[PDB]
RNA sequence: GAUGUCGGCUCAUCACAUCCUGGGGCUGAAGUAGGUCCCAAGGGUAUGGCUGUUCGCCAUUUAAAGUGGUACGCGAGCUGGGUUUAGAACGUCGUGAGACAGUUCGGUCCCUAUCUGCCGUGGGCGCUGGAGAACUGAGGGGGGCUGCUCCUAGUACGAGAGGACCGGAGUGGACGCAUCACUGGUGUUCGGGUUGUCAUGCCAAUGGCACUGCCCGGUAGCUAAAUGCGGAAGAGAUAAGUGCUGAAAGCAUCUAAGCACGAAACUUGCCCCGAGAUGAGUUCUCCCUGACCCUUUAAGGGUCCUGAAGGAACGUUGAAGACGACGACGUUGAUAGGCCGGGUGUGUAAGCGCAGCGAUGCGUUGAGCUAACCGGUACUAAUGAACCGUGAGGCUUAACCU
RNA sequence: AAUUCCUUGUCGGGUAAGUUCCGACCUGCACGAAUGGCGUAAUGAUGGCCAGGCUGUCUCCACCCGAGACUCAGUGAAAUU
RNA sequence: CACAGGUGGUCAGGUAGAGAAUACCAAGGCGCUUGAGAGAACUCGGGUGAAGGAACUAGGCAAAAUGGUGCCGUAACUUC
RNA sequence: AGGACCGAACCGACUAAUGUUGAAAAAUUAGCGGAUGACUUGUGGCUGGGGGUGAAAGGCCAAUCAAACCGGGAGAUAGCU
């Protein structure tokens, strides 16, 4: 359940450490972002020589949330923190080359295919 | 709303309501019959009637349990010693509510609440 | 309520092993790995049990790649294949929600030898 | 918020149309005491449904 | 097609072979006995009047009793009418079972919503509350302004204001029919239906797509 | 002899000079995308940074971020930041008191709703003898939004780059309703831990008070973040528009006669209310089958006897509720409480025994206790009765029947 | 700038975005030396601005405990007209 | 006004406490001169809140938060 | 040692909510400032109306002070309603 001002940890090697969600994309008045929804982010904390720098405005796919995903049987999967993966502004593809932490099978879609392969664990 | 909620507030907070029902459940056990307002009378049944269900089995635990519920050894005595074995056979409903009139100074609808099988000899002395 | 209990027990599992909070369970679950149907394991501490007949559930916490991951299993779901107690846990409380703020060494649960 | 005109006596009389009381028609008499009492109520001498239930 | 009067037993679930939880509402649909057939010649329209379950003989009034008598059926909790499609025919006394929905894909369920009693604009109309602080004075849940000024110098009819909420006729449309069980006087439908447990419902085949 | 000012908030309502979506003519319209105009008001029409700002600039969304009216809508609805009081300062002006339509810091927002209006909800009477149901549907309200992807098709089109119409499937956003099975929140009435202190003689157990003392969990319920469902398809008559046949006017001409089409607008269709629809409708069932007196003799007044169906009362009550109303039950009875069994929740009570110097541990013991819950149970309470409502119901005419 | 009208001056900083803030420039409408100038540690329920923490301030409300509001009995006002 | 206001000096029990704070008590003194029900909106006053954490707002107003003793340790600047 | 620090009594009154026909003609509640000093307080005394007193706000001088209250000139005058 990500919104404007929600801070997220980064689940990749894009160089960003802390990003803030500045807009929930995908429709007028759209309130929240969930696992697999695209957000517009601003970098607040970044590593010295990574692919991205502090202040850079770009996109991101949410991969883990504290609210988590539901399954057809009612089964929930909750994560301890909200984390996203950085995306190229126009290409909507991963900026990093490596994915850290577990991700859900919800991601399995053609545009997030890269993320589930690289991913260490898929729930 | 109030959907399926049980228990009157009687314009009192939790601690007060509790202590009032502890004293009242005492007064009934002692005098075997008391006069009170009908809503209080009807609620008193939910307090006193299970105290007797306890008193049906004499035990150190049950006695302490009823003690923590009454806070009067005189009452816990009368329960386990008398009433328990008096209502030994009876499957609930140890009290009776008789609607009487209306109180003067405030027009409250009154009632008597008595122990089903009353002892006029324990009530006077 | 009488009809409902009738509809529920006919859908209810009979083989559920006994586990309680603290116990470390290994839930074998049915999943579709793209174009395959296999069993995946989820071995973690049982931090909560909801007993509700058909509606019975339980919460299993694991620390996958530094981060905590809880899963809420609906016990009578066909998804859930097997449940297996890997270690018998020793705790007092029925909900180990305090554990969510404990890490590694603080989060350890004693073995229940009995 | 107060009035702008004095409401009339007819209007007062009107508002009071549902103010009339209802005579108790529920009085019964006890088969033993020969006592008037309300329905589902003990008599002044403590009788109810023929039996002397209260010694007062 | 005609409908059947039922009773809300309550909500539960159904686990599919492909491990999905279907949220269902158990509907007890006992037999519906016809008590009157209305025709164009006598009533001016074609419909069937039905009854279901039972009613305490002492609680059945002389007018009701006789109405049932004419049909030659035992008194039920009430009577409900279903308009007849051109062609649909039934006799008085003819008993209808839940198996009417045996091949009906979706149904529309008409119930009587649970009563919330007197509800404020916030609950009743989803009004946004004013500020909780920042000098707000005794105006947190209040409806705010209820009109304009000299023009029009009245409140327009239909103004959303606090009043009685719930406890009213409500229809839920296009619900998937999960199971039909004649022997068990049952109907299973996907999703929630109006009303509390034990209230009366009306199942009719889906009017829309 | 007072019509409170800007802006915000809350809540709106109308116009259309239309922002989006819909229909269409031209295009300096290949496609995609634009430009311009015509029709169209059904619904929809951002969140932030900055400033009191409206506005505006900017950031990032969106199908879009419409233009106006409504005392520049809305303070007996809220705010009080802007702006006119009284304090003080700077610049400037004045010898001065003081001044600014220059800036700056601080600076009391009352009103229990009589009438109208509006949201709910009752009482009365009526609808022509009374009464219980179920309807009919005149009328009124609600609703009406749209993104993306996939198929057709990488096709038409194009030099490529790119990239469709028509039609079909899927999935979202926003909004609305209902529900509590699920995930959860709450749950001062359930269970546990614990701090200080006081009490039950004391130990042991417990209770009171300290925000529920402080906390950990949690039943029923209520509930959103939870999970179902909705917008429609169809029909009709059209708008701008496109046409067929066709004179006036040998030709031409959508038009004058005749004819075919044509939109989120309109009427239906879907949802709710709905016969006080006084134009008071219909259908089915039920109930009542005594005399007398008086006068101004008539739809007259009164008396005796009668008291139906039904309604109501009173009681136990309800996922119904401010009250009223509405539903369930009242002994030929599960309506409420109690009681029994189960569930659930809490997490191994008390007492005793063993181990240890002890704090404490272990066994008995998944113990003990367990609200609103499920399945049962007449144990307590729902008493025989009263009251309102009557006694066959107008005239005229027609059609049957005598 | 408690002083600058033009004016949100210009530049640099901070932010995704900053009519406020900080640094700088000087074109000071209309700074300036006890009507004191310009600094200054400490002090301040003083004014502006930023950050961490914190949260119902807000997204967007939910549920609960109390005192009213509602019903019964007793007493019994007011502005206004 | 039998009015939540105002009014100088004296006394200082117990446990906990640094204390005349505060919490529970003693002696002593009181339950405040309308009650009974009910458990709607709304107002006052409190308790808890999933995910988010100033996005609120003129302004973090108001909340929430911090909070004790001992020891370690503590920057610019400075009138030391 | 100190117009030193933290903090009850005591003296103040910065913020908010309530209250605004109030419990109250200025309060209550939660927070706030001072708390060995230019501190605070009891009793009694002096200063009187163009007068007092004022760490200065035209503040205060017996619930409305750019000139107190009472009585008088007095039926001031009112081209005003
Ligand atoms: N007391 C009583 N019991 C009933 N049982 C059924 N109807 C009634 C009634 O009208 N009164
Ligand atoms: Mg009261
Ligand atoms: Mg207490
Ligand atoms: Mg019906
Ligand atoms: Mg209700
Ligand atoms: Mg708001
Ligand atoms: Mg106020
Ligand atoms: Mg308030
Ligand atoms: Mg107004
Ligand atoms: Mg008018
Ligand atoms: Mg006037
Ligand atoms: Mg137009
Ligand atoms: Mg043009
Ligand atoms: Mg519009
Ligand atoms: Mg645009
Ligand atoms: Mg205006
Ligand atoms: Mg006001
Ligand atoms: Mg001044
Ligand atoms: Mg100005
Ligand atoms: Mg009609
Ligand atoms: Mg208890
Ligand atoms: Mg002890
Ligand atoms: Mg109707
Ligand atoms: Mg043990
Ligand atoms: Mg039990
Ligand atoms: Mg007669
Ligand atoms: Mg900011
Ligand atoms: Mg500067
Ligand atoms: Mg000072
Ligand atoms: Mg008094
Ligand atoms: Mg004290
Ligand atoms: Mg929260
Ligand atoms: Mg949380
Ligand atoms: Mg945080
Ligand atoms: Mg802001
Ligand atoms: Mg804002
Ligand atoms: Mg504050
Ligand atoms: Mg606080
Ligand atoms: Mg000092
Ligand atoms: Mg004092
Ligand atoms: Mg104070
Ligand atoms: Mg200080
Ligand atoms: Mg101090
Ligand atoms: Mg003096
Ligand atoms: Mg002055
Ligand atoms: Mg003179
Ligand atoms: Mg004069």
């Amino acid at each position: 359940m990500i919104q404007e001002q929600t801070m997220l940890n980064v689940a990749d090697n894009s160089g960003a450490r802390r990003v803030m969600c500045i807009k929930v994309l995908g429709g007028s008045h759209r309130r929240y972002a969930g696992v697999g929804d695209i957000i517009k982010i601003t970098i607040k904390e970044a590593i010295p020589r990574g692919k991205v720098k502090k202040g850079d405005v770009l996109k991101a796919v949410v991969v883990r949330t504290k609210k988590g995903v539901r399954r057809p049987d009612g089964s929930v999967i909750r994560f301890d923190g909200n984390a996203c993966v950085l995306l190229n502004n126009n290409s909507e593809q991963p900026i990093g080359t490596r994915i850290f932490g577990p991700v859900t099978r919800e991601l399995r879609s053609e545009k997030f295919m890269k993320i589930i392969s690289l991913a260490p664990e898929v729930l | 709303m109030r959907h399926r909620k049980s228990g009157r507030q009687l314009n009192r907070n939790s601690s007060h309501r509790q202590a009032m029902f502890r004293n009242m459940a005492g007064s009934l056990v002692r005098h075997e019959i008391i006069k009170t307002t009908l809503p209080k009378a009807k609620e008193l049944r939910r307090v006193v009637e299970p105290l007797i269900t306890l008193a049906k089995t004499d035990s150190v635990a049950n006695r302490r349990l009823a003690f923590a519920r009454t806070r009067d050894n005189e009452i816990v005595a009368k329960l386990f010693n008398e009433l328990g074995p008096r209502f030994a056979s009876r499957a609930g409903g140890y009290t009776r509510i008789l609607k009487c009139g209306f109180r003067a100074g405030d027009n409250a609808p009154m009632a008597y609440i008595e122990l089903v099988d009353r002892s006029e000899k324990a009530e006077a002395a | 309520s009488n009809i409902i209990k009738q509809l529920e027990q006919e859908q209810m599992k009979q083989d559920v092993p006994s586990f309680r909070p603290g116990d470390t369970v290994e839930v074998k679950v049915w999943v579709v790995e793209g174009s395959k149907k296999r069993l995946q394991a989820f071995e973690g501490v049982v931090i909560a049990i909801r007993n509700r007949g058909l509606h019975s559930a339980f919460t299993v916490r694991k620390i996958s790649n530094g981060e905590g991951v809880e899963r809420v299993f609906q016990t009578h779901s066909p998804v859930v294949d097997s449940i297996s107690v890997k270690r018998r846990g020793a705790v007092r409380k029925a909900k180990l929600y305090y554990l969510r703020e404990r890490t590694g060494k603080a989060a350890r649960i004693k073995e229940r030898l009995n | 918020a107060v009035q702008q005109n004095k409401p009339t006596r007819s209007k007062r009389g009107m508002r009071r149309s549902h103010d009339a009381l209802t005579a108790v028609t529920s009085l019964s008499v006890d088969k033993t005491s020969g006592e008037k009492h309300l329905r589902h109520h003990i008599t002044a001498d403590g009788y109810y449904r023929g039996r002397k239930v209260i010694a007062k | 097609m005609i409908g059947l009067v039922g009773k809300k037993v309550g909500m539960t679930r159904i686990f599919t072979e492909d491990g999905v939880s279907i949220p269902v509402t158990v509907i007890e649909v006992e037999a519906n006995r016809v008590t009157q057939v209305k025709d164009l010649a006598n009533d001016g329209y074609r419909a069937i009047q039905v009854t279901t379950g039972a009613k305490k003989a002492n609680r059945v009034t002389k007018p009701e009793a006789g109405h049932f008598a004419k049909a030659g059926v035992e008194a039920g909790r009430g009577l409900w009418e279903f308009r007849l499609a051109e062609g649909e025919e039934f006799t008085v006394g003819q008993s209808i079972s839940v198996e009417l929905f045996a091949d009906v894909k979706k149904v529309d369920v008409t119930g009587t919503s649970k009563g919330k009693g007197f509800a404020g604009t916030v609950k009743r109309w989803n009004f946004r509350t004013q500020d909780a602080t920042h000098g707000n004075s005794l105006s947190h849940r209040v409806p705010g302004s209820i009109g304009q000024n000299q023009t029009p110098g009245k409140v327009f009819k239909g103004k959303k204001m606090a009043g009685q909420m719930g406890n009213e006729r409500v229809t839920v449309q296009s619900l998937d029919v999960v199971r039909v069980d004649a022997e068990r006087n049952l109907l299973l439908v996907k999703g929630a239906v109006p009303g509390a447990t034990g209230s009366d419902l009306i199942v009719k085949p889906a009017v829309k797509a």
